[PDB]
């Protein structure tokens, strides 16, 4: 009832006084719909005029026993105050209190606070401020203290409930104000400035709605405790393994053999300091800051002649890349898990240790890097789903009319829309014809075409504005959008490159008839509508991190610049000003946090840089993951509610095509009428026998064996095969036997099944094609035409012989069926991605078409400073004088749209993007020498692309593929689509190990002493003691480092042996107690196995370091100690269920990995055939090339995770001199030239990184998600 | 480069004076590259006298107006470069300058002290 | 790149032959200046006699009646960084059967460092009148043929047995 708006008065105070007396004599829950900060329930109607902003009687009967009152605001919101006098001094009936209450509840007050904070956030962004900013900061301090004073006068400082301090954000405000006065009066200055950034967090309190978003983020991070415990445990175990294997291996360097003046290695090392001193004694690659790593094994790196490998000096990367201590190994393993610049660590470790150590990296990448990330993503997805389900549940709970009608007949016809769409597509494909060396006539025709198109669109705008008044035309969003684009077109016509590319957004008018291009627009709209608060929170967090980093490290980056740059000039990525600080933060969010962090530590301290970078990484990645998953789930579920019918009013394009097909039918019928008016019993048994043979298990197994042999025979064709002439001969004759073998299998299948039943089968078609290629090659070789151009090039298709195992192997067939099922949606999303990226490609072409050229000194590879050689003519004149000068260009650039696509791919995958960004921000003009950051703010182009392109396009791709797989599963009837029928039974049986009830306790024995042992060992105290013992053993394993003294080594050995005896004793006690019942438990036999292997390993390691010298075997055998610490899983129910999810998911991951390995084998054979002789550049070096099956597999595993593919592609884009030598003679071989094939290289790498994107990530995520959902149930 | 020196240093006649000249370069003080140039001038416009220096070892020029009373009292390895002075005569009243260059740093610092002799 | 293929060991009389001596560096990016000398110990002789020396793109054949006007350079050309040091006998006789040695003197140029190394490679060469076939080729051809015939015989035996059984069962039905 609206009569409840009674004022809080003296009689009300007296009534509360009598009620409190009755409460004292007395020696429920408040209404949620009436809680402060919400609107009044609609039962209370409209506020009376004299009651707004006045202390009203408490409307909630829950607070009828307490001196609390209510003040109502214009805008219908409730503030819940306290009637206990403020400061024990000012009663609620006071002029100051009334005025302050009105001020605090007014909305102009909140708007003023918001404006003040947003203004101060701009003065926060000055690396050095002008001397007059002290008055501005005094003004800001005055405004903040006035606001706090008003709040305190309104609701009491800290006197009971609903006072100033009772809100946790008022704590932040109070801390801000005391710091502001203490720093101005009591007066590290940089640390105090970092505390000025605490004033930015008041935006969350001021702006409505951000507080609940922050609370949701915190309640989400509270759900990740088990996953982070598992992550820390896994990283610790892998760090212990790495510290065992690679301890000190990264200190290997090549040292001079011949030393003068009786000098020794230690005498040399006690004197050197500078890199110019080290370069005289150790082998340094040209343009390298670190000494070249070598190794003592056969497959490690090779020192040059006259240099020998020794372990001395510091680790690479300023000394931060190492396994020499547990902390550094942990940092390396965290880097490996997050896959940030991990390929450099891969190559360094392989070179220092050996190429057989890639198994460690394989296991780490495919167990910790992918599975833990998928677990984190799945847990966050569950958290969002439950939160959204709760939200849904709570929500549920005279002469002018002549032309008006004429142009309305004209322009609103369905055909006009189709014509406009055709014109839009033509305009896009006409803008996409720009390149760098464009002749003047081509430029003229492009200008004329653009003029014609903008004229057509302007005429169409004028026609639709005279056919219907502005009051109705400007009522449509598409009409407003088209109007903006066209008026921009006329502006640019009357007057740039940007405003020319503004026209390209007209492509989004095809989203009406393109359902999977409307999903992209829905995602983009959700990012600024439903999830606008999440986006705003992310922006605020990024701003805060950028300003904090600048305030902390800007002065250090300028003081200590010679420690990180030889020229003593600021590097490319630094934190000396706000823009570069923001760039560093954004790069960290993109996922590159180690290369900038090394310079951070070098200039300003390991502790500070590590703390700041870890905070940034964790919080920023959490917020970005929340936004990503929210967008994905909201767009791909909430949009599915069957809102309106499927095109109720058919689109003008649909009506136009309906009319067109009607006219086609009419023309067909009329033309048809016009032209008609004008004018053996043994054969069946043979076939049955062939069927019986081809269907036999022996025949199938024989064929599978021959397929495997013929696939493996391809791996012996290295470049070193001329050293293996007997093997060459053997492999040639074996090829003929195999062709004869697969030709007879082909003829029996023809006579056994029938031509139709054969040729209507894709697997048989594939086998038919492969054996046809083999037969043609054999015939051509027999006739002597073995070198006939295309015939020779046809010999490279022998790498497809492995493709005959897909049909043979059931798991690989099951997996490959899902991909074929999902192909159409892949094509749809790929077309959407290409159309979307065409806009950015055309924009980049118009921005940087031909501006990446520069005049380099080819010996140093250093650009000549633009003071000398300011253009290409001066570069040419300088070449005429010198010799090692060149006017070079980047290999991946923006010269045309085709190369723009490759540059955009490199940017979007974050591999090789830095070179393009550097060239783009250096670019001056065409035929002009680039200057250092002449166009600095071209970084914004790449930022916007990485956001709109790299992020929303992955939100669209993941959604459509996960929907396709779900639809396939539902088509099969809720059956797993990655598991075979034989594996389904194992999966079903394993699913029952996660729910079996506890069995009966093992009965007590008969002997008295045995019973006492039983009561001792069956105890929670015993279990806890075993757990703490394992923890202590883990700590003793962590305390081991490189260079530890022999005394510490011996004491650690004895500490370990006593742990061995303790665990063996507990096992023996449990055996003598539980009799034969001990082995009925999986954890018990695991403990027994661990005990015996630990004992055996200790003995064997002692043997292999006493009667035999084999350090590698000793290091490997000492890994048996990790069994003692793997037992912590037994008592951790939080991580045990996640490991059960992994165990559940193993069967499907096996099939996926089998398919991936076959694909990698095929690509390795192709790489060996083609890129075996390219020039050693960039990522193609002496140890990572395509000259051998092992090297090829190493490179392909490296780029399966999409790492270093730019550096492997770069040497292949060479094709003409002086980049390559087409007539180079290779010793020991008949091949000539070291040039690459650009088209083949581009296709190879793009298709291989496309296969990995849809397999190692799209098939991996799905399997892990379903099985986590199963294990957590 | 930031050099911290007292603008005015008051000492009594017949007492010892330590001229506090310190800096805080980021880089390590390479003794093979450090350069010192202590100078004295009777007034700001007066010319400067070259009296104590570091090149590889601390070299004191032993000027007659200072006799054998000037020695080194800091430590470049810990960024203190002060100079001591026994029994400060009333003639010692003047302006003392410490100029520090520490490769690979680029900026060059200067510390100035006005030494005053009290009765 | 550079693959150290060994030389052959059999030259036919009256034809041309090539003696391979390939020596690659441990690292392919290092600079060097190489020159070579070839010796020869004829079958039935106890001493190795120097026959030629190649340095700075000029072959200096020692006065030898056995090798005068028959040997030409046949290795890496146009550089001082020789990695293939092969010579090419343009007309084999019977005075070319013996033990050859290919001395390689390579001088690596490093940074403030010059290393002068040396390698020796020995090639035993026997002269014949008719080119013998490879034992590996002969055995490969023979085993290929026997495998083909064995597999075909097994397949045909299975086919005939299965045909008789299938037809007998069908006529029984
Ligand atoms: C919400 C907020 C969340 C984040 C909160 C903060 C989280 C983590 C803080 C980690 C840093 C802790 C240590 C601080 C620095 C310190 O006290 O460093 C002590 C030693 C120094 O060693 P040194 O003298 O040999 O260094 C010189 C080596 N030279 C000569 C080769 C160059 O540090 C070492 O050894 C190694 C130091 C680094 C160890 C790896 C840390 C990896 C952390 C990952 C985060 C996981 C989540
Ligand atoms: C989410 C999306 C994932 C996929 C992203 C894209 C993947 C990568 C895209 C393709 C890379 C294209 C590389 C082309 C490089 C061209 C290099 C070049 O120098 O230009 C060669 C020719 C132009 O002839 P020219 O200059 O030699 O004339 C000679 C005239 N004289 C003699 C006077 C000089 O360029 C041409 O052929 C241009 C026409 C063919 C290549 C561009 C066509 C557009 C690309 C296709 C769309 C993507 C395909 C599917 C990708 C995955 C699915
Ligand atoms: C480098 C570092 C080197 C460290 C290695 C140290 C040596 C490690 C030993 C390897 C494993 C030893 C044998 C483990 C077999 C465990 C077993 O016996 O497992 C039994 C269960 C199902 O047995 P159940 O339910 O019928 O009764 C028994 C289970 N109960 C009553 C608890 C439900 O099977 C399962 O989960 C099987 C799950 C096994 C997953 C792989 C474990 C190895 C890692
Ligand atoms: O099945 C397609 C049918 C029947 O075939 P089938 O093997 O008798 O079937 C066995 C089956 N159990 C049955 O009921 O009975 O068979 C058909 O109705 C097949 C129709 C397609 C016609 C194909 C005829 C020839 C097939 C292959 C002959 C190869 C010719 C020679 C090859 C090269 C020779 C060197
Ligand atoms: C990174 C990995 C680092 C090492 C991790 C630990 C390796 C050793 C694991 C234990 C080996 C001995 C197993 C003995 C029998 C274990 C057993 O009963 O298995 C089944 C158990 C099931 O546990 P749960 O609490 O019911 O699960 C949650 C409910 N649902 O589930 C389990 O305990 C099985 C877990 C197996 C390990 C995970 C797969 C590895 C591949
Ligand atoms: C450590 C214990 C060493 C032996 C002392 C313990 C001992 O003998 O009594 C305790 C247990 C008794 O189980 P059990 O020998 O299988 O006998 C039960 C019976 N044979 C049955 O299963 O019906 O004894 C055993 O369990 C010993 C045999 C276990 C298997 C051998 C390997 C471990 C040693
Ligand atoms: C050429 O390859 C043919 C072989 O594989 C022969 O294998 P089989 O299919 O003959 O093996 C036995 C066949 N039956 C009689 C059991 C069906
Ligand atoms: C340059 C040359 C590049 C060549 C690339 C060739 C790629 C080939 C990829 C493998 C392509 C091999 O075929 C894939 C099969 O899935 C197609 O047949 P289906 O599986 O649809 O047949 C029905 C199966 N069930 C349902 C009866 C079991
Ligand atoms: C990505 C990871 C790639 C490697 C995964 C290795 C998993 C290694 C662990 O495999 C566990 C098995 O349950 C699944 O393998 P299977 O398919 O062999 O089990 C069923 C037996 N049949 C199907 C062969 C008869
Ligand atoms: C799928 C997982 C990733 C791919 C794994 C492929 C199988 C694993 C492929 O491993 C290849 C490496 O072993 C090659 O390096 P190695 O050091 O072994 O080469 C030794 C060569 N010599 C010294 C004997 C001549
Ligand atoms: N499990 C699901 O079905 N979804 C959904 C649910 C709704 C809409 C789309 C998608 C697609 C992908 C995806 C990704 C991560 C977690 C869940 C998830």
């Amino acid at each position: 009832g609206p009569q409840s708006f009674v004022h809080f008065t003296k009689q009300s105070l007296a009534l509360i006084e009598q009620r409190i007396a009755e409460r004292k004599s007395k020696e429920p829950k408040p209404s949620s719909d009436l809680e402060a900060g919400k609107q009044l329930p609609f039962i209370y109607g409209d506020i009376p005029p004299g009651m707004v902003s006045e202390p009203l009687e408490d409307l909630d009967p829950y607070y009828a026993d307490k001196k609390t009152f209510i003040v109502l605001n214009k805008g219908k919101t409730i503030f819940r105050f306290n009637a206990t006098p403020a400061l024990y001094m000012l009663s609620p009936f006071s002029p100051l209190r009334r005025i302050s209450i009105k001020i605090l509840v007014h909305s102009l007050f909140s708007m003023l606070i918001m404006c003040t904070i947003l203004t101060n956030c701009i003065f926060m962004t000055m690396n050095n401020p002008p001397d007059w900013t002290k008055n501005v900061e005094y003004t800001f301090t005055g405004i903040y203290t006035f606001e706090s004073l008003v709040k305190i006068l309104a609701r009491g400082f800290c006197v009971g409930e609903f006072t100033f301090l009772r809100d946790p954000w008022n704590w932040l405000d109070f801390v801000v104000i005391v710091f502001a006065y203490l720093t101005e009066f009591v007066n590290n200055v940089s640390a105090l400035r970092t505390f000025r950034v605490l004033r930015a967090l008041k935006t969350i309190s001021v702006i409505p709605g951000l507080k609940t978003i922050v609370g949701a983020l915190i309640q989400s991070v509270k759900k990740l405790s088990d996953v982070m415990i598992l992550t820390v445990f896994c990283l610790s175990v892998f760090a212990l393994i790495g510290l065992q294997l690679f301890m000190g291996n990264l200190k290997h360097k090549c040292f001079r053999n011949s030393l003068e003046n009786n000098e020794t290695l230690e005498s040399i090392m006690n004197t050197l300091e500078s890199e110019e001193d080290f370069r005289k004694y150790f082998y340094y690659l040209e343009g390298s800051k670190d000494a070249l790593l070598c190794g003592f094994s056969t497959d490690s790196g090779q020192c040059p002649e006259g240099y020998t490998c020794v372990k001395i000096g510091r680790n690479p990367d300023y000394g931060y890349t190492s396994f020499d201590t547990f902390s550094w190994a942990f940092l390396a393993l965290f880097r490996l898990m997050t896959q940030d610049y991990w390929e450099n660590l891969y190559q360094q470790t392989l070179r220092a240790a050996g190429k057989t150590y890639m198994i460690f990296f394989v296991v780490v990448i495919f167990l910790g890097s992918f599975y833990l990330i998928n677990l984190i993503l799945a847990v966050v997805a569950m958290a969002y789903e439950e939160q959204n389900q709760a939200n849904i549940e709570e929500a549920k709970q005279p002469y002018w009319i002549k032309f008006k009608k004429c142009i309305y007949f004209i322009v609103m016809d369905p055909f006009v829309d189709l014509a406009i769409t055709i014109c839009i597509v033509l305009n896009t494909l006409f803008m996409a014809m720009e390149h760098h060396p464009m002749t003047e006539e081509f430029k003229n025709v492009l200008a004329i075409g653009n003029l014609v198109f903008t004229g057509i669109f302007a005429a169409e705008m004028v026609l639709k504005l005279i056919a219907m008044d502005p009051y109705e035309y400007f009522q449509v969003g598409w009409n407003i959008f088209d109007s903006l684009i066209v008026t921009l077109s006329l502006v640019e016509l009357f007057l740039l490159s940007v405003l020319r590319s503004f026209r390209l957004l007209r492509v989004f008018k095809l989203a009406k008839s393109w359902p999977t291009l409307n999903m992209l627009i829905k995602i983009i709209g959700n990012s600024v509508g439903a999830l606008g608060n999440l986006t705003l929170v992310l922006a605020i967090i990024v701003f805060i991190f950028a300003v904090v980093g600048m305030q902390l490290f800007g002065k250090s980056y300028k003081e200590c610049v010679c420690k990180i740059n030889d020229d003593c000039t600021l590097p490319r990525w630094h934190m000396n000003d706000f823009f570069h600080s923001f760039l560093i933060v954004f790069r960290v969010l993109c996922g590159e946090w180690i290369e900038t962090m090394w310079d951070c530590m070098e200039v300003a301290g390991q502790a500070m840089c590590l703390i700041v970078y870890m905070m940034v990484m964790v919080i920023g990645n959490l917020v970005v993951l929340n936004l990503f998953l929210a967008l994905l789930l909201s767009s791909f579920s909430s949009d599915n509610l069957t809102a309106i019918e499927e095109d109720p009013d058919a689109n003008n394009l649909q009506i136009a095509v309906t009319r067109i097909k009607k006219g086609i039918n009419y023309v067909k019928q009329t033309l048809r009428e016009f032209i008609l008016k004008a004018f053996g019993k043994i054969w069946w048994n043979i076939r049955k026998t062939c069927y019986k043979i081809v269907e036999h298990s022996w025949f199938e197994s024989f064929i599978v064996l021959m397929i495997l042999l013929s696939s493996g025979a391809l791996a012996f064709e290295d470049i070193y095969i001329e050293r293996k002439k007997t093997i060459k001969i053997i492999l040639e004759y074996a090829d003929k036997i195999f062709t004869y073998i697969f030709i007879l299998e082909m003829l029996l299948k023809w006579i056994a099944y029938g031509y139709k039943t054969y040729f209507t089968n894709a697997w048989c078609w594939l086998d038919f094609l492969i054996v046809d290629v083999s037969l043609v090659t054999l015939v051509a070789n027999t006739l002597g035409y073995s070198d006939l151009g295309p015939i020779k090039s046809l010999r490279t298709l022998r790498a497809l012989r492995p493709l005959r195992a897909l049909s043979r192997f059931e798991g690989m067939r099951v997996v490959v069926n899902a991909l074929i099922g999902a192909i159409p949606s892949i094509m749809n999303v790929l077309l959407v991605c290409l159309i979307f990226w065409l806009i950015f490609s055309i924009m980049g072409v118009n921005l940087f078409a031909g501006k990446f050229y520069e005049c380099i000194n080819t010996t140093d590879g250093s650009r000549f400073p633009a003071s000398q050689v300011p253009n290409r003519s001066e570069c040419f004149a300088l070449m005429n004088v010198s010799q090692n000068v060149r006017w070079k260009n980047l290999k991946v650039n923006f010269d045309n749209v085709g190369l723009g696509y490759l540059s955009l791919l490199q940017v979007a995958t974050f591999k090789g993007w830095t070179i393009i960004m550097y060239a783009a921000v250096d670019s001056v003009n065409v035929d002009k020498q680039p200057k250092y950051e002449y166009s600095l703010y071209m970084y914004i182009y790449f930022v916007v692309f990485i956001i709109f392109g790299s992020f929303f396009t992955l939100n669209l791709f993941i959604g459509v593929i996960i929907d396709n797989f779900n639809q396939q599963k539902k088509k099969l009837g809720g059956q797993d689509i990655f598991m075979t029928e034989e594996q389904k039974k194992y999966y079903n049986a394993m699913k029952k190990l996660g729910s079996k009830k506890p069995q009966k306790p093992i009965p007590r024995p008969g002997n008295k002493i045995q019973g006492c042992i039983f009561d001792l060992v069956t105890n929670q105290a015993f279990d806890i003691s075993i757990m703490v013992l394992i923890c202590l053993n883990m700590v003793t394993m962590m305390v081991e480092k490189e260079g530890q003294s022999q005394h510490m080594t011996e004491v650690l050995y004895w500490i370990n042996v006593v742990f061995i005896i303790l665990f063996t004793g507990e096992c023996v006690l449990k055996l003598i107690s539980l009799r034969h019942y001990y082995f009925t438990v999986g954890w018990n036999i695991f403990d027994f196995v661990v005990v015996i292997i630990s004992i055996v390993g200790m003995f064997l390691a002692d043997l292999i370091e006493t009667y035999f010298v084999s350090p590698t075997l000793f290091r490997v055998i000492r890994l048996a100690r990790i069994g003692r610490i793997l037992r912590l899983v037994k008592g951790a129910k939080g991580i045990r269920t996640l490991l059960f999810a992994l165990m559940m998911s193993l069967p499907a991951l096996f099939n996926i990995g089998l398919l991936l390995f076959l694909v990698m084998f095929i690509y390795a054979i192709f790489g060996m055939s083609n890129f075996a002789y390219v020039k050693k550049e960039d990522g193609i070096n002496d140890m990572f090339n395509f000259e051998t099956f092992g090297n090829s597999m190493i490179c392909l595993f490296q780029i399966t995770t999409s790492a270093g593919w730019d550096g492997l592609l770069a040497p292949i884009l060479n094709s003409k001199p002086p980049d390559c030598d087409p007539k180079k003679v290779h010793p020991g071989s008949s091949v000539e030239g070291d040039c690459g094939n650009p088209s083949v290289g581009i296709f190879y790498f793009v298709s291989y990184i496309i296969i990995s994107f849809l397999v190692v990530v799209n098939m991996y995520i799905a399997v892990i998600l379903e099985n986590f959902s199963v294990a957590t149930e | 480069m930031e050099v911290t020196v007292p603008a005015t240093l008051n000492v009594l006649n017949g007492s010892d004076a330590r001229l506090p000249c310190t800096f805080n370069s980021c880089y390590t003080v390479n003794h093979k590259q450090f350069s010192l140039n202590w100078t004295y001038q009777e007034c700001n416009n007066c010319s400067e006298e070259m009296f104590l220096q570091f090149r590889m070892k601390i070299i004191n020029l032993k000027l007659e107006r200072f006799q054998d009373r000037v020695e080194f009292s800091g430590n470049p390895s810990k960024y203190d470069v002060s100079v001591m002075l026994r029994n400060v005569q009333p003639e010692d009243e003047g302006i003392y300058n410490c100029y520090i260059m520490n490769p690979p740093d680029r900026h060059r610092g200067h510390g100035k002290i006005h030494l005053q002799v009290l009765m | 790149g550079c693959v150290e293929v060994d030389s052959e060991t059999e030259a036919v009389y009256g034809m041309t032959f090539k003696i391979l001596c390939i020596s690659c560096k441990r690292r392919s990016e290092t600079n060097a200046e190489t020159f070579t000398e070839w010796t020869f110990r004829q079958k039935g002789t106890e001493e190795f006699v120097k026959i030629l020396r190649y340095e700075n793109e000029v072959l200096q054949l020692e006065e030898d009646e056995r090798f005068e006007g028959r040997v030409v350079w046949n290795g890496s050309r146009g550089t001082k960084d020789l990695q293939d040091l092969s010579i090419f006998i343009t007309n084999v006789t019977y005075n070319h059967s013996g033990d050859y040695e290919c001395h390689v003197y390579r001088l690596l140029f490093f940074e403030n460092y010059e290393h002068n190394t040396s390698v020796v490679k020995k090639i035993h060469i026997e002269v014949v009148d008719k080119a013998n076939r490879d034992m590996a080729s002969i055995v490969s051809e023979i085993m290929m043929y026997v495998l083909i015939v064995v597999l075909t015989i097994w397949l045909v035996a299975e086919m005939i047995y299965c045909y008789k059984k299938i037809a007998a069962a069908t006529e029984t039905a």
